[PDB]
RNA sequence: CCUACUUCACAAAGCGCCUUCCCCCGUAAAUGAUAUCAUCUCAACUUAGUAUUAUACCCACACCCACCCAAGAACAGGGUU
């Protein structure tokens, strides 16, 4: 349980949020 | 004359009677009557369209409550056709 | 041998463009439809209400009548389009 | 393929054992879908490629024997689950003895079934529209799968 | 049974099984290790 | 066109009888289509006050099909107006003592919540089976096409099918499988 | 944290937008969110947030 | 046809006489009401597809009554059975093998001894009564106070829900 | 990079192949001319436009009445010639332009029969409580223009 | 419901007499894969398991003078051969 957020600063949290790089291939498939 | 239907300014009795008379006048084989669409036949308020076909082709497909009704309009339509008076008609030049 | 819309409907719609390409042009001459393709033409108020739902496929509530107050208030000369 | 005959004598005999279609179009794949580039391109529906990976009465065969990736191991086990349950591999019935004969039970036509039939409980009382219980359709598992529609696949319904 | 929240095998005979879409402890060998998911 | 007044107003306005199969669909999207049908939305002369509303035949609800695990977990509530009279069934349950149940609440409720509701679900005709009257089947235009293509079995693959599929792996010669 | 850091691929980050007052977001910010980058949230801290 | 397990056959229609005791070789008492059978005829049968219903139907009427009294419809059933119009008619719900042809008398001899029945009627008229013979309320005390609270019905419903049930005991006819 | 025919395999939509540029282009022409050949012999009937006037679009044909919500400084009875038609449709063709059709393409000529003031139209204001409450009555100009003729010309 | 008993007496009552019908689901087990053993299975599955309970009741309609009633505030209902 966390304090009620502003809607707009929730909704730069959701923005703002860590998008890990993905590979064209994935490495188990590769070789 | 502008905004009326060829039989509201004329009217006509037994439209088919003149149908044959005017095909028959410029030599063609008298009219086919044929159902082309049909809806809602056992209920109260079915939709016919009836087809008149000279030599196999149309001349005129007409909408009614009943096969009769379909068969009379489909025949005016086919008279409007014939003597040029279509809703589409070339307008007035005034 | 390309067609957008399947053309045995309504209308065979042919598409083009003037030279300049200013101008779009359609052609699109009525479909007739053929011999093979038809067919030969062949040769108690309650009790009332249900006998009327059901024969017009409607609910029972349309065919009870309604008072002096609404009757009256009905136009009886509606003006007319066309 | 190897067979046992119990006739009291027991045999194993070697069947025609099934081979691999010549020139996969992926060499150099670790996965078996992985070279014929099939990672994210089939679904529940896709019994072909399925009931490669079963046993003749249903099970599934186990990753060494078939060298399959196994995130596509699992993906293809919940998919044959499904492909049960939807109805779509009735010649891989349990294995019921000859004594038993399965009672008359009623048929419900479903696809698309995560969880097994017997376990779910009926959701009674659905909650507020903030918090709402949701019945589960498909598989997490098939998430990261090719979706042409803009539409992801909605996954709770 | 009892309830847990959180399961653990109480000894080697225990044993872990998904039935009627919750995780059990059954053990024969201890039947008071029987364990129910919550 | 070309036509008189009355038959060109008779024509435009018709009620049309169309066809759906619930063989092997959802009961939602059956659903959908036939809120539109039965609203006259399909129509391009549609209006609300013109009950331009057409009839729709449903066969084989009882052969309808749910994603999911919705047989078990959907449950359809019900109260009689006496205390203790809320009854709650599973779909499963609702569709053995009824079989049209499913696909008329799903049409029932994807309808417009207005007067002209009830009057709409009176054109709706529901069938379980394969069987339909012979009156309604006179009345009948269209069959439309099923909102779910219905995945082919292992069994109804042809051969030509199951030869041009590859394989994929090679078993080992000594594996029991 | 720190190769998450660099390795993100999201070109929007709250401490650029927030030093930036990117949306006028410093309306609906605390001046503390500067400096904790919006990792801190109240007594609770995120370590998933980069 | 011969008796079929599941089978179900037509019943009667008889007058209430009235009540006198029986007694048994134990030695214990039973009262016993007295039915006599008076001009049991069955009336109609009907299909089961024909009904629209899971069984065949007999119609059965009992206590001939008079032609004066009778609307034309009635009388013109009758006429065409050839048997005077009949006070009442009940319908029994029948299997197929036990269908009997309209205008057949009934006797109480299609019961036997040692059989039990089911006895329908309707119960003796009480007229508008209040709670406490309608439903056996308990009222409220006699003196200790109580102004005008004797046969009422108290509380009729909960205060928060603002309405009334539906299927509540209240007064009405018994 | 060939995938064994799988649901998720290929894409859903059928495969979609347009015709060769230097097919159409002579396919185009061919159209263009049969319609040009029936606009010169006069094979059509009744035109309907499609207009843009004082904002709005009118589908129009002749003998039609349009009400403009303005003043148009034009007396009564004095012809005037609508620019802007965006579409011209007989029974059997249709021609649109991008977004304009040209001036020798088509003519539609309408003619001012009225000028009116539009039935007065109600404004109130109100809100409670705060003693909030405005009345207005307002009348339109309007004019009424009689659309004569729709006129095409063989220039395509 | 009124044959007796009791309050009482053309009847209403209890203190009197008569009748009263289906199950519930938590687990306990077979066969058997993922994980070639084993394993009750949010694997396909097999039994206890019953599933939608079902059946009962009701169901024809003069004149609507009047009279009567075991029907009833009025109205309505039953009888008047
Ligand atoms: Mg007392
Ligand atoms: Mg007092
Ligand atoms: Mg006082
Ligand atoms: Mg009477
Ligand atoms: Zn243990």
């Amino acid at each position: 349980h966390r304090r009620v957020m502003h809607f707009q600063r929730q909704k730069l949290m959701a923005v703002t949020e860590y998008i890990p790089p993905k590979p064209a291939i994935h490495p188990s498939c590769l070789p | 004359m502008t905004g009326k239907e060829l039989f509201e300014m004329w009217k006509i009795i037994n439209p088919m009677g003149l149908l044959v008379e005017e095909l028959k006048k410029r030599n063609v084989s008298a009219p086919e009557s044929r159902l082309t669409r049909q809806s809602g036949g056992t209920t109260a308020l079915p939709l016919y369209f009836v087809g008149l076909y000279c030599d196999k082709k149309l001349i005129a497909e007409g909408p009614g409550e009943t096969v009769l009704v379909a068969e009379e309009e489909a025949a005016r339509v086919a008279l409007r056709k014939l003597y040029g008076f279509t809703e589409n008609r070339r307008p007035w030049n005034y | 041998t390309y067609s957008p819309l399947p053309d045995d409907y309504n209308c065979n719609v042919e598409l083009a463009l003037t030279s300049d390409g200013r101008t779009i042009v359609c052609y699109h001459p009525s479909v007739d439809i053929p011999y093979e393709h038809t067919k030969p033409i062949p040769r108690e108020e309650g009790p009332m209400i249900e006998q009327l739902s059901k024969m017009f496929f409607t609910t029972k509530h349309r065919w009870y009548p309604h008072g002096r107050y609404h009757r009256c208030r009905k136009n009886l000369n509606p003006p007319k389009d066309r | 393929f190897r067979e046992v005959v119990e006739t009291t004598i027991i045999e194993g005999r070697i069947t025609a054992t099934p081979k691999e279609s010549p020139n996969p179009p992926n060499p150099s794949g670790q996965c078996p879908i992985c070279r014929w580039n099939l990672k994210h391109k089939y679904n529940y529906d896709d019994v072909l490629l399925l009931s490669q990976f079963i046993r003749p009465h249903g099970g599934m065969l186990p990753r060494k024997i078939t060298g399959l990736c196994q995130e596509e191991h699992r993906k293809i086990e919940e998919c044959v689950k499904m492909a049960h349950r939807a109805g779509l591999l009735p010649n891989h019935r349990p294995r019921l003895p000859e004594g038993v004969v399965p009672k008359s039970k009623p048929q419900l036509n479903r696809y698309l079934t995560r969880w097994a039939p017997g376990s779910v409980k009926p959701i009674y009382k659905k909650g507020p529209r903030w918090n709402r219980v949701r019945m589960p359709v498909g598989s997490p598992l098939l998430r990261d799968n090719v979706c042409y529609s803009r539409t992801p696949w909605k996954l709770y319904h | 049974f009892k309830n847990k929240t959180v399961l653990k095998k109480r000894c080697k005979d225990c044993y872990l099984v998904k039935r009627r879409g919750r995780w059990y402890v059954y053990c024969k060998t201890h039947p008071r290790h029987k364990q129910r998911q919550m | 066109s070309s036509f008189s007044r009355a038959p060109q107003q008779w024509a435009t306005f018709a009620r049309i009888w169309y066809l759906l199969d619930g063989k092997m669909q959802p009961p939602g999207k059956l659903a959908a289509m036939a809120s539109i049908r039965l609203q006259g939305l399909h129509k391009p002369v549609y209006h609300a006050l013109s009950d331009c509303g057409d009839h729709v035949v449903i066969m084989n609800t009882r052969h309808i099909a749910f994603s999911g695990n919705k047989w078990e977990q959907k449950v359809y509530s019900s109260h009689t107006g006496y205390p203790g009279g809320f009854r709650q069934v599973t779909a499963a349950q609702l569709h053995l003592r009824d079989p049209v149940a499913i696909v008329k609440l799903a049409i029932y409720g994807m309808l417009p919540k207005n007067l002209h509701r009830r009057t709409m679900m009176e054109r709706l005709h529901l069938f379980p089976d394969e069987y339909i009257p012979e009156d309604i089947l006179k009345n009948l235009v269209e069959e439309l096409p099923q909102p779910r293509k219905i995945p082919k079995r292992l069994d109804e693959y042809t051969q030509e099918e199951i030869d041009a599929f590859p394989r994929l792996w090679t078993p080992p010669e000594d594996y029991r499988l | 944290q720190e190769e998450r850091e660099r390795n993100n691929q999201n070109p929007w980050t709250f401490e650029r937008i927030a030093t930036a007052n990117m949306l006028g977001i410093r309306k609906v910010l605390s001046p503390y969110d500067l400096t904790h980058k919006g990792k801190y949230w109240g007594k609770f801290y995120m370590p998933k947030r980069v | 046809h011969p008796w079929e397990p599941g089978s179900f056959r037509v019943g009667l229609i008889a007058l209430k006489l009235g009540m006198m005791p029986l007694w048994t070789k134990d030695g214990q008492k039973h009262v016993v009401t007295l039915l006599q059978v008076q001009d049991c005829h069955v009336l109609k049968y009907t299909s089961k597809e024909n009904c629209n219903g899971k069984m065949a139907t007999l119609s059965v009427g009992g206590k001939t009554v008079s032609r004066f009294r009778k609307a034309t419809s009635i009388l013109e059933f009758y006429r065409e059975l050839g048997l005077p119009p009949k006070q009442t008619v009940k319908i029994f719900n029948i299997t197929d093998n036990a269908a009997i042809k309209p205008g057949t008398p009934l006797y109480a001899a299609h019961f036997r001894p040692g059989q039990y029945v089911d006895v329908t009627a309707k119960t003796i008229g009480k007229g508008f009564q209040g709670v406490m013979k309608r439903w056996g309320f308990k009222g409220q005390p006699a003196t200790h106070g109580q102004t005008k609270t004797h046969r009422r019905p108290g509380a009729v419903a909960t205060g928060d829900i603002g309405r009334v049930w539906p299927g509540t005991k209240m007064p009405g006819k018994m | 990079g060939y995938v064994p025919k799988t649901s998720l395999s290929s894409p859903p939509w059928p495969e979609v192949v347009l015709p060769d540029p230097v097919e159409e282009t002579r396919h185009h022409a061919e159209v263009v001319k049969k319609v040009n050949e029936m606009i010169v012999t006069g094979q059509y009937g009744r035109l309907f436009a499609v207009v843009h006037f004082a904002s709005r679009q009118w589908k129009v044909t002749s003998e039609d009445l349009i009400l403009i919500g303005n003043e148009l400084d034009l007396a009564c009875g004095e012809r005037i010639r609508l620019e802007k038609v965006l579409l011209v449709g007989a029974d059997n063709f249709t021609l649109l332009g991008k977004p304009l059709l040209g001036k020798d393409l088509v003519r539609v000529e309408a003619t001012v029969i009225e000028k009116t003031e539009s039935w007065p139209r109600i404004i109130m204001r109100f809100r409670k409580r705060k003693n909030f409450k405005k009345k207005r009555i307002v009348t339109t100009p309007q004019t009424v223009l009689r659309i004569n003729s729709i006129e095409i010309a063989p220039c395509l």
